């Protein structure tokens, strides 16, 4: 919770920018092939320059790390809008996330990682636009979201405010395989699947 | 007459002529001017004082 | 040797997926340029990868080839070389220290003290 | 620490630099010249209705400290 | 033919031999003498740091010593015209009358600014007044000679065909017609400066400008990785050729941001980034860094070296003060002394700030800039604009952009174009020679030093 903290939130950014722009959802002249996003990328990833949805992956990447002790699986979700039916699934496993150094390894493995899932997008169709959307869905072990308002939830500072903006946040809800490499380090023992039809 | 006709903090050349022609003009110290008038080279200080005064003329119309 | 190359070389292009070179090559196996380029080469023969070859004109001109079908100044050229394999479309190598204690084919006057 | 401080001294410079420029070709007014000396001449400028002015003497303050 | 053809005849007929990697050949020695003999002339203290005027004084009282010997040495007592005879004026106000005279005097013109760099500084002033009124209210166009007495209007052909800069010292000598107007037949320049000896196995220099490293252009690090591998002899793989590069010469813009808006992480980046392209390329050639005006350090002129510090900690070893030869900061103006070679390289700054203004006369091609660098050689002045290159508190009584001795090879960078040009002032050699950038038309300058014979390396 040191340093895994920065390394996982820059890992799940490049993972939603490259997932964001590799399937068309949005227009890819708001992208651009940088290096620094308040954060130093082990990659040239192309990240996108809008305010709103900068500050909303920020939120959703921190309600992510900080659910993190109890989550095992974050998965993004393509699904259209003419018809609410999910077309492709991406799957990130966190298997006992190998929880409580050499950064530069940390930087190749998570690029050796980006470099697979790059290489597996490429193999994909074109995507068209026009509300060809994306969802967001995880998995945890035993949370229960959405009860926290139970007694009007008296606010004294900002942390209190996040946190139940966050546990207010979510919602209960209810073919070709195809894995790829994940993080092999110590730390951050990260798998990596996917997802089509 | 430019204080009863506008209303404004200042009342001085340069503010007027800012808010009224949008021209601002530099202000220079009387000494600074003596000094410029008394210089025997230096005919830019000359000319420099000249178009003062003749701006500071021309903008009393 | 043609044999523990080409595995290096499929090793690092399938499992580590990452562009490889032929300066990665020389350095692991401690040869030469031109070997470098013969075996780049011999592994070109007997396909899930792209090819990135360069070109050498005359007047010490230096070019990369992209389209491979309109090659300009044909009888100009004095070397050409496949450069490096990388799976993917995007090139966008990544570079890091080399320890070049016997890699090196020109040495510098001075030595450090 | 020395590469913000760097920073901060090429920032206040530029802010220098761009205030003299300004000032220098306001005053060609009065000069019209933009050679030597314009900059002299600017330099006496002490119009209190100028806020070019005060950022100026700020910026030549923080440097002369 | 396709790619495959050319593949299968170039690499199947590879020689591999030579590359022995045991016995390696040895790089040609090039030693500048000036690295630690005496007299740094452009290293100033920064503790230390208008004195602009008591510069200008000496600079025009040295410049009219010079004029006036160089008139002396050709105007002297004898020299008739075609009719009349000539005549000598101290005042610019004795000349008057049919009769020929010669006089020193500084040229003022109007050098109106530019309207990009207008509204460019305008944008970042919070609420400055509309700089357009200062140029349009005025109703121009007309070159006068000012020597502290007086104006006279310099109408003339040869005055046309001729660039000029508000601040240089001028001899001409003419004879008014019919007004207060002096005609010219003749434009006189001061002393040739004295130049060192052309000596008489051999190497070269690799000259490179315009890198500009950010973290939003990648192709720039692949052509940087592409001309180390080319350097390194292993892409030419002419051994024989590729050794005669003795030295690489960073001339400047090595990184580039805008101040307004960046942190230390980019700049960290970048440097470290560029750390490694120095590790790979110093234990082969050697190399010589020189800032810019978008490098991380001052504005002005005369720039001191960046730090010993912005670099990776593997580079210790480089900065232990033992290994100069190897790798060598110096400041943006320097004259090198490679091999009895005196040549002296600019960052570009004052070519740049020059262009920078909009002249009103004299009628951005490849042959204005090598105009202008001919005529700053022959001012005998590497900074014409004062205020808007030079800093305050540049030197007491001897300024050091005032050319002293005359070099043998000019070398500008951060230019557009690539050129280069022979000039011959007062007996003498000169060759002026314009750097383009490196990250658009990223061209390699190779500069012999056995017959001054510059070539260009392309790079895409
Ligand atoms: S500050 Fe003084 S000089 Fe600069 S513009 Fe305003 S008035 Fe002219």
């Amino acid at each position: 919770n040191r340093w895994v903290e920065k390394w996982l939130r820059v890992y799940l950014k490049c993972y939603i920018n490259l997932i964001l722009f590799y399937r068309n959802v949005y227009p890819p002249q708001s992208f651009d092939y940088t290096t620094y996003q308040s954060f130093n990328l082990p990659q040239f990833v192309p990240i996108n320059r809008h305010p709103a949805l900068i500050d909303y992956i920020e939120e959703l990447i921190l309600d992510v790390l900080s659910k993190l002790t109890h989550v095992y699986r974050f998965s993004i979700c393509i699904i259209n809008k003419k018809n609410d039916l999910c077309i492709e699934k991406y799957v990130l496993d966190f298997s006992e996330l190998q929880h409580v150094i050499t950064e530069t390894e940390v930087f190749d493995e998570f690029r050796s990682s980006l470099n697979s899932l790059i290489m597996h997008l490429e193999k994909l169709p074109k995507v068209n636009d026009d509300t060809i959307t994306f969802e967001a869905v995880i998995n945890a072990i035993e949370l229960e979201l959405g009860h926290k308002l139970d007694r009007n939830r008296r606010v004294d500072s900002l942390e209190e405010k996040a946190e139940i903006e966050r546990d207010s946040n979510w919602v209960k809800c209810q073919i070709k395989l195809t894995s790829l490499v994940g993080s092999d380090v110590g730390p951050l023992i990260i798998h990596q699947f996917s997802e089509k039809l | 007459a430019l204080r009863s006709d506008v209303n404004l903090t200042q009342y001085t050349i340069e503010s007027a002529a800012f808010n009224i022609l949008h021209k601002r003009l530099p202000h220079f110290s009387f000494e600074s001017l003596t000094n410029m008038w008394n210089a025997k080279k230096s005919t830019t200080e000359l000319k420099t004082v000249l178009n003062y005064w003749l701006s500071r003329a021309q903008i009393n119309i | 040797m043609d044999q523990k190359a080409s595995y290096f070389i499929n090793e690092k292009l399938f499992t580590e997926v990452k562009p490889v070179l032929f300066t990665d090559l020389i350095h692991h196996l401690k040869i030469g340029p031109s070997m470098a380029k013969k075996l780049m080469f011999d592994y070109y023969k007997q396909a899930k990868y792209n090819c990135v070859v360069i070109c050498c004109y005359k007047d010490q001109t230096i070019k990369i080839i992209h389209d491979l079908s309109n090659i300009p100044q044909q009888d100009s050229i004095i070397d050409c070389f496949i450069y490096a394999f990388n799976p993917m479309d995007s090139f966008i190598p990544y570079y890091d220290i080399i320890d070049q204690k016997d890699c090196l084919t020109i040495k510098n006057s001075y030595e450090l003290k | 620490t020395t590469l913000s401080f760097l920073i901060k001294k090429l920032k206040r410079q530029k802010e220098y630099q761009t205030l003299k420029t300004v000032c220098r070709t306001c005053s060609y007014r009065y000069t019209s010249d933009a050679g030597i000396e314009n900059d002299h001449i600017a330099s006496k400028c002490n119009s209190y209705d100028c806020p070019v002015f005060y950022s100026r003497v700020k910026a030549e303050r923080y440097l002369r400290d | 033919l396709h790619m495959d053809a050319l593949l299968t005849k170039f690499n199947e007929d590879r020689s591999l031999q030579d590359e022995n990697l045991s016995q390696p050949r040895t790089r040609v020695r090039i030693v500048d003498d000036n690295l630690y003999n005496k007299s740094n002339p452009f290293q100033l203290c920064y503790k230390k740091r208008s004195q602009y005027y008591h510069i200008y004084q000496y600079r025009l009282k040295t410049f009219r010593e010079r004029v006036l010997k160089e008139c002396d040495k050709r105007w002297d007592a004898g020299f008739t015209l075609n009719g009349q005879l000539v005549l000598k004026k101290d005042k610019v106000l004795d000349i008057q009358g049919n009769q020929p005279c010669w006089c020193v005097g500084s040229i003022y013109c109007e050098m109106k600014y530019k309207p990009n760099v207008l509204d460019e500084v305008i944008n970042d002033t919070y609420g400055a007044p509309d700089l357009t009124k200062s140029y349009t209210d005025k109703e121009s166009d007309e070159i006068m000679l000012e020597d502290e007495s007086g104006r006279v209007l310099l109408v003339g052909d040869f005055i046309r065909s001729t660039p000029f800069i508000t601040g240089v010292v001028v001899g001409i000598l003419g004879m008014e017609a019919e007004a207060g107007t002096f005609q010219v037949l003749d434009i006189c320049y001061p002393t040739p400066l004295p130049q060192n000896p052309f000596p008489a196995t051999r190497g070269k220099i690799a000259l490179v400008s315009g890198l500009n490293l950010n973290n939003t252009s990648p192709d720039r690090l692949l052509r940087l990785e592409i001309l180390r591998e080319f350097l390194m002899g292993r892409i030419n793989n002419k051994i024989d050729d590729i050794s005669l590069i003795g030295r690489l010469l960073i001339c400047g813009n090595s990184v580039d941001f805008d101040i307004k808006s960046v942190n230390k992480d980019e700049l960290m980046i970048s440097l470290t980034e560029f750390s490694k392209f120095l590790h790979n390329i110093l234990p082969s050639i050697s190399v010589d860094i020189m800032p810019g005006t978008n490098d991380p350090s001052d504005k002005s002129l005369p720039q001191q070296p960046f730090h010993k510090s912005l670099f990776d900690k593997s580079l210790e070893s480089y900065f232990n003060g033992s290994n100069k030869e190897i790798l060598n900061l110096v400041t943006n103006p320097y004259e090198f002394s490679y091999n009895g070679v005196d040549v002296l390289a600019v960052s570009g700054k004052n070519i740049n700030d020059i262009c920078k203004y909009v002249i009103p006369s004299n009628d951005d091609d490849i042959e204005h800039r090598l105009d202008l660098m001919e005529c700053t050689m022959k001012w005998q002045n590497i900074a014409p604009t004062a205020p808007d290159t030079l800093w305050c508190y540049p030197y007491t009584d001897k300024d050091p952009f005032v050319l002293d001795k005359w070099p043998h090879v000019y070398i500008v960078a951060n230019q557009p174009y690539f050129g280069t040009r022979v000039v011959e002032i007062g007996g003498k050699n000169i060759k002026i020679i314009s750097v383009p950038e490196f990250s658009s038309t990223g061209m390699i300058i190779l500069l012999d030093l056995e017959t001054l014979e510059a070539e260009t390396v392309k790079i895409d």
